[PDB]
């Protein structure tokens, strides 16, 4: 109504416009929650462009924000709902931990807790099985049955790695809703970031199909 | 903050001239800007207004068509392009800030201004007094009267008080007839309603001598009083 | 058209 | 046959009315329309509803053989039918474009995918519909409500028939088939390189859905626009096939909710609420 | 033993305090609620004139 | 070693004390009081502009300006009367779980998983909202910050502690320890001389600002506590937990008075507030709606079901004329 009440309305409309423009720019960044029992933390070094530790990098005109929550010592139930809505969860598991200690069973337990979580019903998980190099020597020396008594296959990478991958992917109880993008971590310069980009673009495409009703 | 002004000078009647205003020390883009004018020995008259984001421009009825107000936000500049100048345009032009949100203080900072000289329904605010002798320590009350009630239905009384010491630029004292600006002591106060407005000073002191101006921000164009001089 | 040639 | 076909006409009209009406009811309040997809669905539902509410008029023109509603009604009903059919076909195209520019262009499209853009495009669709359907009002009078443009009447009738054929079947089909083949392509090229894709998954569901929103649309309208042309450039006697063609044309506006409606996430949730 | 001495001190400091009966607590709670019932706009809805919303 | 025995005895003694002064059954005291009746509230205003879940809001002392924080990394100041956005403050950490408004109105504060309470100055020359401070020193996450004055703020955190800071310096002038779980809520007394907190150990603590030591402990919940408010008299407070129950505790009887629960309610309370008279207790729930309780009868008096997601924050104005609810659907609502 008044001259100064309408200048306030114009200011509010400008604020709304800027909020819209800033929300548009944020929706094109791909948020990734970085998990993993006992930390492939430090997987994060791949690209080289206080609670949460947001690492920002870029790949093929796609902006990645990787949020690491290793420093948060509080109960996960009170701050995991904050990350409901991230594009994906990068879950790094060390293959060279089945013989150590049990640690692989801890990884499996954490994966079960996170994948079958009320907040991550549709959040795809990018399973990074790293330490495969050390895993080769470990299975060569010590059989993989140390951690998996039911295992009845050759103690070789080609078979043991696949058996572990299936043992991890079977924990998903909602295969209709979400998909686990397994991958065996290999530095190979831009090989892990390439896989993360591929999985993220597939997830984005699924979300855009859902948002358009086309699926 | 700083609002420097350049471009003033001497031009022939009917010519054209551009006035520039350089802002430094504040978020220029989030500030409405006004161009006020003061004849050599007369009072203030609001000349133009451009909103933040430039989505709203207002002009005085005396300058419509021939005065254009522009705004270069990236380089923090305000422009006034004048065409077909006349002898009535000879005056000092002031750049003025204004932000508008709930509880803001418009017209909080004025520039120093540029001198322009040339060769030869609106609300009316009545400030009858033109001189008032005073001595330090005395309490004086300056009076203002409008031709229309400044009280809006939202409860705001859009009255503003300015002070212009000799050889200086106007300095906001009171906005909306009760609120005291930041940087002025509790000596100044204002009160009234519906076309009856009074300023009040307690324990007057040097540096208060000047010309106190009245203004309404109820609706455009913005009109000023004739100025109440206050000397000793 | 709608009913029928054309 | 007239009584039975009229009963079927009423059944189809009421089914389409119920479907599209529940569509708008769900989208106005429970969905809380925010994004462009909801605006486009709303426009399509309005267009469908307006098209569907003019069945009984035609059913009485076929059964009564006269127009006991007045010349003004003969003009207005016809004009509304043309407007609604054209704008429904255009809303389908705009939805199909909004999807291509939402799965294949998910970054730069943010500027385009705004409610203001959706509203202005809707207004443009309605305006274009009116512009291309005015020749009906300009030349509609009781004869039997029909068009009696000046001589050569046949020439004007083929001109209008081909105008509508092109601008309301070909540009849409040519911009709804393309916008859906370039969407499948994206789902393919980015599936092999995901590191998990065995036999293609989630493509068997979008390749059958997509090839089902185009067949219905291209099979409900093809008979109408082919029998028309066939009949101007050839023609026949006994007829009544026109009844079948028209009912098919009106049937596409009964299945639209089943495609762009109940299959949408917001639509699913809001319909579950009720 | 590491924190088995300060904790007991805090518990002892908590105990040695006067505690009124719950009847009095209820009495003042109800008294406060009654004394301010006429100026609770949400408890007693106000006319459309004195309602900025 | 054996010192744990004495504590047990002491615990018993404490119980007996608060068992000796329990002879009223407050519910039985109000047998003859007229009920509040039925309270129907309408969504007077709807404030839109947040693009993500909002996690906290706070009213200005003028009862017209309010601040709300959200995960879109935005702290928006709303003029509730006109739905106008006065300020939009961009945040460095989008993980914001609390927000406050200074009683003077010059400053707003916020914080979350970053462990810092950033304090932003609203009334500045330069016409912008600059962050005036960043208070670091918590090793958990900020769950609630509440101003005392322009130069004093009290925080609570997931490291099982609370703190009282000085602004001009930025140092913790006091630290409040004694919780065995994350502290999730805060509430300052009307005299701002002693506050109360509720932690995930299913207990609340009444502290002292000047002294810095805990004064009372309050148990009775069977799950963690997420919301806490003070009664207007400053002699009682209400707590809301994950066990679907709200409870009223009295600081003088050192014992709970009412339990606000219903068999048909299983969610947890996210926010709690009182009315100007302390006669209505408003509680936000995970079942997407809010419930209004008769604080002296324990019977529900209304509902504010208008949110399409979790109600996360809730607050009543100082004049008492309006209620504001924020939710995970990214909208705020002004009821009355």
């Amino acid at each position: 109504l008044s001259a100064e009440d309408k200048a306030a309305v114009e200011r509010s409309k400008m604020i709304d416009r800027n909020l819209r423009e800033d929300g548009e720019k944020a929706a094109r960044e791909v948020k990734l929650l970085l998990l993993g029992a006992g930390e492939g933390k430090s997987i994060v070094k791949q690209m080289k462009i206080t609670g949460i530790v947001e690492t920002h990098f870029t790949f093929k005109d796609l902006h990645f924000k990787m949020f690491d929550v290793g420093g948060q010592r509080s109960e996960r139930k009170k701050w995991i709902h904050c990350f409901e809505g991230v594009t994906a969860i990068i879950f790094c598991v060390a293959l060279s931990d089945y013989d150590l200690v049990n640690r692989m069973h801890e990884s499996m337990k954490l994966f079960d807790s996170i994948c079958n979580n009320k907040w991550f019903t549709d959040t795809s998980i990018i399973l990074f099985l790293n330490k495969k190099d050390l895993f080769e020597e470990k299975i060569k020396k010590s059989p993989l049955t140390i951690c998996y008594p039911e295992y009845a296959g050759s103690n070789t990478y080609e078979e043991a790695a696949a058996y572990i991958q299936c043992q991890f992917e079977d924990l998903n109880k909602r295969k209709d809703t979400k998909e686990i993008y397994t991958h065996f971590t290999c530095a190979t310069d831009t090989k892990n970031v390439q896989f993360v980009f591929d999985a993220v673009t597939d997830v984005i495409i699924k979300n855009n199909l859902k948002d358009c009703g086309l699926f | 903050v700083q609002l420097v002004e350049s471009g003033g000078g001497l031009v022939q009647p009917g010519g054209s001239r551009k006035l520039s205003c350089s802002a430094s020390g504040f978020a220029f883009s989030s500030f409405g800007m006004h161009w006020v004018r003061q004849a050599p020995e007369k009072g203030l008259e609001w000349v133009a207004y451009i909103s933040s984001g430039s989505g709203t421009i207002y002009y005085a009825d005396t300058v419509k068509g021939r005065f254009t107000i522009s705004r270069d936000d990236p380089k923090n500049t305000l422009f006034l392009q004048m065409t077909s100048l006349r002898s009535e345009d000879t005056a000092m032009y002031y750049c003025v800030r204004s932000i508008y949100y709930y509880g803001s203080s418009p017209f909080d900072f004025w520039g120093q201004g540029t001198t322009l000289t040339v060769s030869s329904s609106d609300i009316v605010m009545t400030q009858a007094t033109s001189s008032v002798p005073v001595t330090p320590g005395e309490s004086v009350s300056i009076s203002c009267r409008s031709s229309k009630s400044l009280l809006h239905s939202n409860g705001n009384t859009y009255l503003y008080w300015f002070l212009q010491r000799p050889g200086q630029s106007p300095q906001l004292l009171i906005y909306r007839m009760s609120n005291l600006a930041s940087g002025v002591p509790d000596r100044f106060s204002g009160s009234g309603s519906g076309t009856a407005f009074t300023l009040t000073i307690s324990r007057l002191e040097a540096e208060d001598v000047g010309v106190y101006y009245c203004m309404q921000h109820l609706e455009y164009p913005l009109t000023f009083g004739a100025g109440t001089k206050l000397e000793l | 058209x709608k009913y029928f040639p054309x | 046959s007239a009584i039975l076909i009229s009963f079927i006409y009423s059944v189809v009209c009421l089914v389409g009315l119920c479907g599209n009406s529940m569509v708008i009811y769900v989208i106005l309040r429970y969905a809380k329309m925010k994004t462009a997809t909801n605006i486009y669905i709303l426009n399509l539902a309005i267009a469908d509803e307006l098209l569907m509410l003019s069945v009984p008029f035609l059913v009485t023109s076929t059964l009564l053989r006269h127009w006991p509603f007045g010349a003004l009604l003969c003009r207005l009903v016809l004009s509304v039918d043309a407007v609604n059919m054209f704008t429904s076909i255009y809303c389908l195209t705009v939805l199909s474009v909004d999807r291509y520019v939402a799965v294949v262009h998910p970054i730069k499209a943010a500027r385009y995918r705004r409610p203001t853009v959706a509203k202005v495009v809707n207004l443009g669709v309605w305006v274009l519909s009116l512009l291309v359907i005015l020749p009906i009002v300009v030349f509609s009078r009781t004869a039997a409500c029909n068009m009696l443009m000046p001589e050569p009447a046949q020439r004007w009738l083929v001109g209008f028939v081909l105008y509508t054929f092109l601008m309301g079947f070909l540009l849409p089909v040519g911009a709804i088939c393309l916008c859906y083949v370039l969407i499948i392509a994206k789902m393919r090229m980015v599936a092999l390189k995901a590191g998990w894709q065995q036999r293609k998954r989630s493509e068997r569901k979008i390749t059958l859905m997509v090839m089902m929103v185009v067949m219905v649309f291209v099979i409900c309208w093809m008979p109408f626009y082919v029998v028309q042309l066939v009949n101007v450039f050839a023609e026949q006697d006994d007829a009544t096939v026109s009844q079948l063609s028209v009912i098919l044309g009106y049937a596409n506006s009964c299945a639209n909710p089943i495609l762009y409606g109940f299959l949408s996430d917001n639509f699913k949730r809001s319909f579950q609420r009720i | 033993i590491a924190q088995a001495r300060k904790l007991v001190e805090q518990l002892k400091m908590e105990a040695n305090i006067d505690r009124i009966k719950v009847s009095k607590a209820a009495a003042d709670l109800m008294a406060y609620c009654e004394a301010h019932a006429k100026e609770d706009p949400l408890l007693t809805p106000v006319p459309a004139s004195e309602n900025p919303f | 070693d054996q010192l744990r025995q004495e504590a047990e005895q002491l615990k018993n003694q404490i119980r007996d004390a608060r068992k000796a002064c329990a002879d009223a059954t407050l519910s039985q005291i109000t047998n003859n009081i007229d009920p509040v009746g039925r309270i129907q509230m309408r969504t007077r205003r709807t404030l839109r502009g947040h693009l993500a879940k909002i996690y906290a809001m706070h009213w200005g002392t003028d009862s017209r300006l309010l601040v709300s924080a959200s995960q879109d990394g935005k702290l928006i100041i709303w003029d509730s009367y006109t739905t106008n956005k006065v300020h939009a403050i961009p945040l460095r950490s989008s993980w914001v779980m609390t927000c406050a408004y200074a009683p003077s109105g010059n400053y707003v504060a916020c914080g979350g998983l970053d462990n810092i309470c950033s304090i932003y100055n609203l009334k500045t020359r330069e016409g912008n909202v600059r962050v005036s401070r960043e208070l670091a020193g918590h090793t958990g996450y900020l769950s609630c910050c509440r101003f005392l004055d322009d130069n004093q703020i009290v925080t609570s955190s997931g490291d099982t502690t609370c703190a009282l800071w000085d602004i001009e310096t930025g140092q913790q002038t006091t630290t409040f320890t004694g919780h065995t779980g994350d502290v999730m809520s805060l509430s300052l007394a009307p005299d701002t001389r002693l506050f109360v907190s509720g932690a995930c150990d299913a207990s609340a603590k009444l502290w002292d600002v000047r002294e810095g030591m805990c004064r009372q402990t309050f148990t009775g919940h069977e799950s963690d506590i997420n919301a806490i408010c003070f009664f207007p008299n400053g002699n009682a407070f209400a707590t809301g937990s994950d066990d679907a129950t709200c409870r009223l505790f009295d600081l003088r009887a050192d014992q709970e008075l009412m339990t606000y629960s219903h068999d048909n309610i299983i969610c947890g309370i996210t926010s709690v507030s009182f009315s100007k008279s302390g006669r209505l207790l408003l509680a936000g729930y995970d079942d997407f709606n809010c419930n209004v309780w008769d604080a002296l009868k324990a019977d529900r008096a209304g509902v504010l079901a208008g949110h399409d997601n979790r109600v996360s924050c809730l607050g009543v104005t100082d004049d008492g004329m309006a209620v504001a609810t924020g939710s995970w659907d990214s909208f705020l609502k002004i009821w009355n």
